[PDB]
């Protein structure tokens, strides 16, 4: 059985952020290091929906 | 005097059957609340309607 009982989509421009994560990212090093953008992902993942 | 009989008997049986019986079946709704789509698309294989 698949039911299917909403579709939602996000708007494409101009998203607000949360916090933490707006943080999270604000804290990111310049220069490029992986290690913190791999704790990145770990926290918060690699895409969006 | 001499006698002699000889006696020979040879029976075969082979018996061999089989079945296959398929049933499939898609109801597919759009539209109306979620729990009637369900229960509604749930096919009762007793009245399929």
């Amino acid at each position: 059985s698949d039911l299917e009982v909403a579709h939602y989509k996000l708007k494409p421009r101009s998203l607000m952020l949360h916090y933490e994560f707006l943080q999270r990212v604000k804290r990111l090093p310049l220069e490029y290091s992986y290690g913190e953008y791999r704790d990145l992902f770990r926290d918060f993942g690699t895409h969006y929906i | 005097s001499s006698h002699g009989c000889k006696e020979l008997e040879n029976a075969l049986k082979a018996a061999s059957g089989t079945q296959n019986n398929v049933l499939r079946g898609e109801p597919f709704i759009r539209g109306g609340g979620a729990g009637f789509i369900s229960g509604l698309s749930y096919l009762e294989l007793d009245n399929p309607a």
